[PDB]
């Protein structure tokens, strides 16, 4: 027998298992520096898009620019002699 | 001759084709002293195989470039140019072979039809009733025409359809 | 929600109503039948689509024909 | 006795408690993690959680990358840069999961503790609590790879 | 007469299993069974495993109306007891499902007004042209 | 061909960037 | 308590009921309404739970029908000895085994098929033999043809004794239930009577026949001078010449010093470097040592006399804290139901076959199995598959127990109970293990495939490249080649040569050399592991969800074998517990098939081939660990390369493999018709053809109906597996019979 139908919260076993009560266990010495470093980007579509538009541009940038390419047909690549078929 | 072919008897690759087989066969039977049946069994096949060559050359089959005998379908070609035995004759043989078992299957279903329960009569055949049909089926060409013209071959329009 | 609709042909055998695992079909009394009984489907909600109905109809061509519609939380039968 | 029981009373709930579910140790450990606590800001978790996952992800790249031969330490930065991408990619994923599940208007859907007590729902549910976490993840996620590099060229 | 509320009827003895409720029950509806007992014995549980039903009126919580009638067909046809069940969902209100008329649908009663019937034989249905671009779910609606 | 630096600019943009954006935006539109 | 307790004249032996097909089950007795009644007959014929109810009627039918199988096996063994008698070349093989290839079957000349007779040896023409009878019959000390006729008759005679036993124990004198309920007697007897005595009896054949004979052969005599078998046990002074300790008689056995027999009872290990087999002296010391140990182990169960255990106590006295009531239910399950006791048997007795396939391979216990490679291969592939099916038998019948024979009232908070209850955990974790190995086991080839094609060999996992080596397996082979020092102090040498031993030759062939485990060996075992897990997922899921799943709560009441429940719920198609065996057979097929391709081409790479003296050049020239890392080289170096033996044979002796090779493609591709299609299209099409027969009034009275759903699924698996195994059958034999 269980019931307490007045509460459907305890009938579902939905209880959060490993969630604790304890408040912040973290030091104020390092608190006040990060807590103000996170909200510089708080916003939905004007920031996530910065990651797509501005963030993914290093594929563009250092894919073309920096000469660290390894065996890339981009840059170093073909430098050796080209293969010719039997017929032509 | 016909279709750029030649009779296999006057062919050439066909004559290679016959005399290359015996060589590979006899060089094999030199490994068995005559006191062995394998010396006899291989021998008998070499003589068996040469018989068919003198048969295929004689009968007048047409070997193309490869030397392998071909056939010819058209009646007007087989007949007039003399070799119809390839299909034109056996295409008559088959039909009488096939229709015989074909029409012998229809009578049995008729004879076994009217009963209390024809179903058990299909599983378990009464061979006498099936024998009387296997006998009666012969000359089905003349017995098919008659069920055809008398109107007893078809079941007409009480068949079932859908829409 | 699936659609289920019933036809004149019912004998009222109840053999559908015994089939439904969600107990949709429910026998409503009637007149023109031999046994004077006709099924009917008050819940199209909970027809899952098993078509255990259509198997049970003794009628030649069915008295019930389930027409599958879209499928909700119930009509998908989700425990998730 | 019998060691294994259904979770906390009712047997008809899906899971059932076992030694890796309800124990002295496992109850405490999984609860100590910067995950389940209800008493710390979500910004502070991302700077914790993401801070770690940058360091350990660098390793595979900075060790077993496409280019594992360089005389300038470029084999190490080639992994740092790419390991810094899964920092930048997952930020897109994290933030995306916020605009989907959580509506700015809808309240926190988290449930209430383990036993008898209803305690204030997870401060991270809605987009506000979530987005503060995402930027937090990005703040730490950069550090982890960074200190991974510093630990590569030093220490 | 037919409807009833949810008094306190205990739950049958069982030791827990992975079959049972899930995070539907939090946000979504879930069902409840109430039957009675005479002797105590064991019954198949549809969510898996076996369970001991008490000596008297019992109450269960299942995850599906499907699972629910599995257990009524169980006890009605085997231990020969009646059962009736409910639809419970978190907003707090409960509905009475199953013989809303007070009688199992298998058997005729009066007062039932049946829906979803057609007064035509199947072959008498409309062909799909005659509902075109006007629209209906199908030829059976029209 | 004289343009040679283009493929390095486009292919990453069209093999990754566009499939990154069209992965995000097409997702956010599945649920509203 | 343990008595005989039989009935009398139970049934009536007559043809009354043969003429009434379907007489057994109440549903079939009504004769065919449709064509399905013809099919529904056969599937229900051997299902004895549908026939009847009580275990008296079931068990009698079961027990009396085991005589049937044994009466068939003996007609089979008799036939195999007979064709060794008349049609085999055996004598010629027996004199010069290092050359002559084994043959029995002989082809009648007609229809130009006598070309199948190959020139083999001993002035003979016939089919090759991969079975390995000849290399058994040497180890049994059978020389002349007369011993074979005596087995053929004696085998065919005792076969007739079985069917009479089969008749006698069903119609005439049929035991009761209580008789079949005695396990502890049955287990005392089988373990002591069959295996205990049957080992001594054989340990008494080897000592007085094979050990003496097989010494006279490899000594260089031939069957013409070999004394008759009864000369050996009826002459001591003849026997004592071979082994001097027979002059000691039975005293050393009785005076209790057995070191006396160290001449003809040894402990050696290793292969005999003349015949290649295991030294036949210790094999007698083998069976003897086992037989003594079985008869011991048959006495642990009490019957009449109150000495020895019972079962019910052994099980019900084990209760752990985790497991609740432990085993209290298992006894009355396993004595009250056949399918339960069948799933347990097919499980082990299936996988025991696969185990045999490794041992007979790794340490061949027959003279001259090495010089014939087709036999060692054909017996590794044979026993695996036969062990592969009998495992899926366990998957199928365990599911049959759940659906049918399982009742809750007996087992409550049991080990069986507590499994059904958490099942969602078991299946979920196993389902994760597969996905894990899926990418790691298999995917590493795709890396190796790709990194190749991109021209960067520095990357692909290999020996020169990234090292992944089987540390443990390598490390195991270290112990066993160091074993005959301390952990095995009394030995000639290590057990087998696959360990760190040295190569062994016969007839210019490699008996067995060691095998080295490299990276490519590592990567494969995890693919073996990947398949063996995935195919466990499917069968376990079939057992645990047989009763009812979360989505279908009633599932038991739909039977063991049923099609979908609905089209509803997104469709239930193929949810039943017969249908998880449907799926298990494609993973069994897949699992074992690659077990072989691992074997066959590892064994050709790193073992087989002629002894070249210098170089010991193998068949493939030792390309495996380099050759196959990626899926790259499995097409080229294996299927493509190896298959150029079968294709070029027409007009040759083995050409019948070239036909079967394709013939196994046609039947395989033909299977896809039944798997991909569905019934209702085929039942609609038959509706048309009936219009043709109707129009000609030829309509049959047994109405044609298309195959049932699960019917079409079975005939789909029947061919997909059939046609697919028959390829490798034709692909191996044509390969090695040419090469080996
Ligand atoms: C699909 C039906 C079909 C077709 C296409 C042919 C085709 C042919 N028939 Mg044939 N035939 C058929 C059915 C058919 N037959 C049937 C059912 C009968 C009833 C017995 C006949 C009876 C028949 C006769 C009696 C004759 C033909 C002839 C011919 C040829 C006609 C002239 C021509 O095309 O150039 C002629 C073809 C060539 C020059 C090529 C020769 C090919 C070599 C010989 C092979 C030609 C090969 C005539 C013929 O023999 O032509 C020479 C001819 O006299 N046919
Ligand atoms: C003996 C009875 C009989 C007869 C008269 C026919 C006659 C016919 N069948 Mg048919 N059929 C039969 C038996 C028979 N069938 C059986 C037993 C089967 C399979 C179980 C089929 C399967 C079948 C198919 C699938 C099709 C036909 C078709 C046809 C028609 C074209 C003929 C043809 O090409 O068939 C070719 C025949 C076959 C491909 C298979 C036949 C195999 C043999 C003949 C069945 C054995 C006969 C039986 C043992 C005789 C017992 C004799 C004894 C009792 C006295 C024709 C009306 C075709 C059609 O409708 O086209 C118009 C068609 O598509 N039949
Ligand atoms: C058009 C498609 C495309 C392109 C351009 C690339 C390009 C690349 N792949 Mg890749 N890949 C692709 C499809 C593609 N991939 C697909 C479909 C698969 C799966 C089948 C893979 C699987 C794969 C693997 C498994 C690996 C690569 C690697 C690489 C790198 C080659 C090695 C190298 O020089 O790294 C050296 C790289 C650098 C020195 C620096 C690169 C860092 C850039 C400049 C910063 C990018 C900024 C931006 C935030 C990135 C996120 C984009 C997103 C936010 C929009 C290169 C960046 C290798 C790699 O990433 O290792 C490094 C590697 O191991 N690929
Ligand atoms: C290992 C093979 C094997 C064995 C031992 C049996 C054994 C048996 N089968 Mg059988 N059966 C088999 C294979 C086998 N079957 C196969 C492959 C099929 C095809 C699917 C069938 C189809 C089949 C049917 C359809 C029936 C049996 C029946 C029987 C039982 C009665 C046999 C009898 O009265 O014969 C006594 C006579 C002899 C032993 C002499 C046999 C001589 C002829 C030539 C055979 C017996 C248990 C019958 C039964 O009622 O069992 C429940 C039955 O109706 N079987
Ligand atoms: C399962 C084991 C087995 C197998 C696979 C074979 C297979 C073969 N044997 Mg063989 N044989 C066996 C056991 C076996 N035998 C045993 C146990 C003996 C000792 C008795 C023999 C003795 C034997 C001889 C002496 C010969 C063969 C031959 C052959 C070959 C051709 C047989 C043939 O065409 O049949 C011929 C078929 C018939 C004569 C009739 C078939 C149809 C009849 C009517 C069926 C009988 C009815 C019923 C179903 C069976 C008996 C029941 C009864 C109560 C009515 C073939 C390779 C021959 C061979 O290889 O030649 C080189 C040959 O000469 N065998
Ligand atoms: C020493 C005693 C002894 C021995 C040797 C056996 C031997 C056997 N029993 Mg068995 N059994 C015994 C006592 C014994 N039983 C007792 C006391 C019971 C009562 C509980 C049973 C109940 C029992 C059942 C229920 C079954 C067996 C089965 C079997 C067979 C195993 C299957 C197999 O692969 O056989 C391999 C076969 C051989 C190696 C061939 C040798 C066979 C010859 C004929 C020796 C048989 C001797 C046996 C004791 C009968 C002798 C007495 C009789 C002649 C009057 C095998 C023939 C199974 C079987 O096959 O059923 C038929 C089976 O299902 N037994
Ligand atoms: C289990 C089967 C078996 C059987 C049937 C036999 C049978 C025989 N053994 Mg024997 N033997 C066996 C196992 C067996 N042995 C084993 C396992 C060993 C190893 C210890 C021996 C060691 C052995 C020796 C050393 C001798 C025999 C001898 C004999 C013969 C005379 C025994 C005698 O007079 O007994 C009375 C009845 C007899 C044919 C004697 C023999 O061959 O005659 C000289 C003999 O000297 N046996
Ligand atoms: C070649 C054909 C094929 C393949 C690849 C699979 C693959 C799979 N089957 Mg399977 N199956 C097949 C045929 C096949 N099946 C057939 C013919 C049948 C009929 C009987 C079945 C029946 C069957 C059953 C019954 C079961 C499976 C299961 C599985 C899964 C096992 C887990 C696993 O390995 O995932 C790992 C994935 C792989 C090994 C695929 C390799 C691909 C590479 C490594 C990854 C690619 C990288 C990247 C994503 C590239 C994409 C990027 C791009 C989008 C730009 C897996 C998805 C089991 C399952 O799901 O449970 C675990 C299961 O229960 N299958
Ligand atoms: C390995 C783990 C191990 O061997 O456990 C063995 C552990 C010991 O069980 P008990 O000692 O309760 O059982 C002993 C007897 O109950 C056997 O009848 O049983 C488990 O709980 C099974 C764990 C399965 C869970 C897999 C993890
Ligand atoms: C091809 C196919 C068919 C059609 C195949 C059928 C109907 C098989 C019927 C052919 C049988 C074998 C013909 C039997 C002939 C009789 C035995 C008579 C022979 C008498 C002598 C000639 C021996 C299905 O019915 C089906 C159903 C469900 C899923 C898949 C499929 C499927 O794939
Ligand atoms: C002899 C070989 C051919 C086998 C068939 C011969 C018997 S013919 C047999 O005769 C029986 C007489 O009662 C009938 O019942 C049965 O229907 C009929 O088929
Ligand atoms: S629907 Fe079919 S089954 Fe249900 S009542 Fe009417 S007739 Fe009987
Ligand atoms: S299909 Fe819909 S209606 Fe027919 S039985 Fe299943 S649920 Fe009841």
């Amino acid at each position: 027998r269980y019931f307490d139908l007045d509460d459907l919260e305890n009938t579902l076993g939905s209880w959060d298992m490993y969630g604790q009560e304890d408040q912040k266990r973290y030091p104020g010495l390092q608190n006040e520096f990060f807590e103000r470093a996170g909200e510089s980007l708080t916003r939905r579509e004007a920031i996530r898009s910065v990651l797509f538009l501005g963030g993914g541009g290093a594929l563009l940038a250092w894919g073309a620019k920096g000469a660290s390419d390894v065996t890339l047909p981009i840059t170093v690549g073909p430098q050796k002699g080209g293969e010719k078929g039997p017929k032509g | 001759d016909i279709a750029g072919l030649t009779p296999c008897s006057e062919s050439k690759a066909f004559k290679r084709r016959e005399n290359k087989e015996v060589k590979s066969l006899q060089k094999r039977m030199a490994k068995y002293e005559e006191g062995s049946a394998p010396a006899l069994a291989l021998q008998a096949t070499a003589e068996r195989t040469q018989k068919r060559f003198e048969f295929y050359g004689k009968s007048g089959l047409l070997c193309g470039n490869d030397g392998l005998p071909h056939l010819i379908a058209d009646p007007g070609l087989a007949f007039r140019y003399g070799h119809a035995g390839d299909i034109m004759i056996p295409t008559v043989l088959f039909i009488y072979m096939a229709g015989y078992t074909g029409y012998a299957g229809r009578e049995y279903l008729l004879a076994t039809r009217g009963e209390k329960k024809p179903t058990q009569k299909e599983i378990i055949i009464d061979v006498p009733l099936a024998l009387k049909c296997v006998a009666g089926s012969a000359g089905w060409p003349l017995r098919a025409f008659n069920d055809l013209r008398s109107g007893s071959l078809l079941e007409k329009e009480e068949n079932i359809t859908v829409s | 929600s699936h659609n289920v609709k019933i036809y004149d042909t019912c004998i009222g055998c109840t053999q559908c109503v015994r089939a439904c695992p969600t107990d949709v079909l429910e026998m409503v009394p009637w007149d023109g039948c031999k046994a004077k009984q006709i099924a009917s489907a008050p819940r199209t909600e909970d027809c899952v689509g098993c078509k255990r109905c259509e198997t049970a109809c003794p009628t030649d061509f069915l008295s019930v024909r389930v027409y599958l519609g879209a499928e909700t939380t119930r009509s998908m039968g989700l425990a998730y | 006795k019998q060691v294994i029981q259904p979770i906390n009373g009712d047997p008809f709930i899906g899971m059932l408690e076992t030694p890796v579910t309800s124990a002295p140790i496992v109850a405490g450990f999984l609860s100590n993690l910067p995950a389940y606590r209800t008493g710390v800001s979500p910004l502070l978790r991302g700077v914790e959680i993401g801070l770690t996952h940058g360091f350990l992800v660098a390793g595979p790249f900075i060790k077993l990358g496409p280019l594992r031969d360089a005389a300038g330490g470029a084999a190490e930065t080639a992994g740092c840069l790419s390991g810094a991408l899964l920092v930048i990619i997952l930020t897109a994923c994290l933030t995306i999961y916020g605009q989907a599940t959580f509506e700015d208007d809808e309240p926190q859907i988290g449930v209430k503790t383990l036993s008898g007590r209803d305690i204030a729902r997870d401060p991270l549910q809605s987009a506000e609590g979530w987005n503060e976490f995402t930027s937090g993840w990005l703040v730490g996620g950069l550090s982890g790879v960074a200190w991974a590099y510093l630990c590569t060229q030093f220490l | 007469t037919p409807p009833q509320l949810d008094p306190n009827t205990p739950s049958p003895i069982f030791g827990g299993s992975t079959g049972g409720l899930l995070r539907k029950a939090q946000v979504e509806e879930f069902y409840v069974i109430t039957w009675e007992a005479k002797k105590e014995q064991i019954f198949e549980m549809p969510t898996g495993g076996a369970a001991i039903m008490r000596k008297g009126p019992n109450l269960l919580k299942l995850a599906r109306k499907e699972q629910c009638l599995a257990l009524t067909t169980q006890l009605r046809t085997k231990f020969k007891t009646d059962a009736c069940f409910y639809r419970v969902f978190p907003s707090g209100e409960v509905q009475y499902l199953h013989p809303k008329d007070g009688v199992y649908p298998e058997k005729v009663n009066a007062g039932r007004e049946g829906a979803n019937q057609n007064m035509r034989s199947i072959g008498e249905n409309v062909n799909p042209i005659k509902v075109k671009f006007t629209g209906k779910i199908g030829p059976f609606d029209v | 061909m004289n343009a040679a630096y283009l493929p390095s600019i486009f292919v990453p943009l069209v093999g990754l960037v566009f499939p990154a954006i069209a992965m995000a935006s097409a997702f956010l539109y599945i649920e509203k | 308590k343990v008595k005989v307790i039989v009935d009398r004249n139970t049934t009536d032996t007559s043809f009354e009921k043969w003429a009434k097909p379907g007489h057994f089950s109440r549903t079939l007795a009504k004769g065919p309404t449709t064509t399905t009644w013809i099919w529904n007959l056969h599937a229900d014929a051997h299902d004895f739970d549908s026939h009847t109810s009580d275990l008296e009627d079931i068990s009698r039918k079961v027990f009396s029908a085991h005589f049937g199988q044994l009466g068939i096996i003996l007609i089979w063994l008799s036939g195999m000895y007979f064709h060794g008698a008349r049609f085999s070349n055996y004598e010629a093989w027996l004199s010069d085994p290092t050359h002559i290839k084994p043959s029995a079957q002989v082809v009648w000349p007609i229809v130009g098929q006598e070309i199948l007779n190959g020139d083999v040896g001993g002035g003979f023409q016939g089919i090759q033999i991969t079975s390995g009878f000849f290399q058994l019959w040497r180890a049994s000390g059978i020389t002349s043809e007369l011993e074979l006729y005596s087995t053929a008759l004696g085998g065919l005679l005792l076969a007739s004794a079985m069917f009479f036993a089969g008749w006698f124990h069903y119609h005439k004198a049929a035991p009761k239930l209580e008789w079949f309920q005695n396990v502890e007697s049955m287990m005392n007897h089988h373990l002591a009577g069959l295996l205990g005595l049957g080992s001594l009896g054989w340990a008494g054949h080897q000592i007085h026949l094979s050990i003496p004979i097989n010494k006279l052969l490899d000594a260089g005599v031939d069957p013409k001078e070999i004394p008759l078998p009864h000369e050996f046990l009826l002459n001591r002074e003849l026997m004592a010449g071979l082994y001097p300790s027979f002059s000691a008689g039975l005293k050393p056995f009785f005076t209790l010093n057995w070191s006396e027999y160290s001449d003809f009872l040894t402990f050696k290990g290793g292969l005999n470097p003349i015949n290649g087999g295991l030294w036949l002296t210790d094999i007698a010391h083998h069976h003897l040592a086992i037989a003594v140990l079985f008869i011991i182990a048959g006495h642990m169960y009490r019957t009449n006399w109150g000495i020895g255990h019972s079962m019910k106590e052994i099980l019900e006295s084990h209760k752990g804290p985790f497991t609740g009531a432990g085993h209290q239910g298992l006894y009355e399950i396993l004595t009250n139901s056949w399918h339960a006791q069948l799933a347990i048997n097919l499980a082990l007795f299936g996988s025991l076959s696969i185990i045999v396939a490794h041992h007979m391979y790794a340490m061949p216990p027959y003279p001259y199995l090495a010089t014939d490679y087709g036999t060692q291969l054909s017996l590794f592939t044979h026993h695996t598959w036969i062990g592969g099916f009998c495992i899926v038998g366990a998957g199928a019948h365990a599911a049959i127990f759940m659906v049918r024979d399982y009742d809750p009232t007996n087992n409550y908070n049991n080990l069986l109970d507590r499994v059904i209850r958490h099942r969602d955990a078991i299946i979920s974790h196993l389902n994760w293990v597969c996905i894990f190995l899926g990418f790691h086991s298999f995917g590493l080839y795709i890396h190796n495939d790709t990194m190749s094609a991109l021209g960067r060999p520095q990357d692909m996992f290999s020996d020169t490249t990234i090292q992944l080596q089987p540390i443990f397996a390598q490390w195991i082979q270290s112990i066993h080649y160091a074993a005959p020092q301390l952990t095995a102090p009394t030995a000639s040498a290590a057990t087998s040569l696959t360990w760190g031993g040295d190569i062994v030759s016969v007839g210019g062939k490699v008996a067995m050399m060691p095998i080295s485990l490299g990276t490519s060996d590592f990567m494969v075992h995890h693919i073996h592991a990947f398949t063996i897990h995935v195919t466990a997922l499917i069968l376990l899921k079939g057992v645990l969800y047989s009763r009812s799943s979360r989505l279908i709560p009633d599932k038991a009441n739909l039977g063991f074998r049923f099609p979908c429940d609905g089209p509803g719920r997104g469709g239930t198609c193929q949810v039943s517990a017969w249908d998880h065996v449907f799926l298990g057979l494609f993973w069994m097929y897949n699992s074992l098939s690659i077990v072989i391709f691992h074997f066959s081409w590892k064994m050709q790479s790193d073992v087989w081939g002629t002894v070249s003296e210098s170089g010991v050049s193998h068949i493939t020239g030792g390309n495996f660990a380099n050759s196959a890392n990626a899926i790259n080289g499995w097409l080229r170096d294996f299927l493509w390369a190896q298959s150029s033996q079968v294709i070029q044979s027409y007009g040759s002796a083995l050409s019948a493999y070239g036909l079967v090779f394709l013939g196994a493609h046609f039947v395989w591709a033909f299977s896809l018709m039944f798997l991909f299609s569905g019934r209702g299209y085929w039942q609609e099409l038959i509706e048309s053809i009936l219009w043709a027969h109707n129009k000609l009034k030829v309509a049959p009275a047994i109405q044609p109906r298309a195959l049932s759903i699960t019917q079409g699924r079975a005939v789909g698996v029947a061919h997909y597996i059939f046609g697919g195994i028959v390829t490798t059958w034709s692909f191996f034999l044509a390969r090695i019979i040419a090469v080996g």
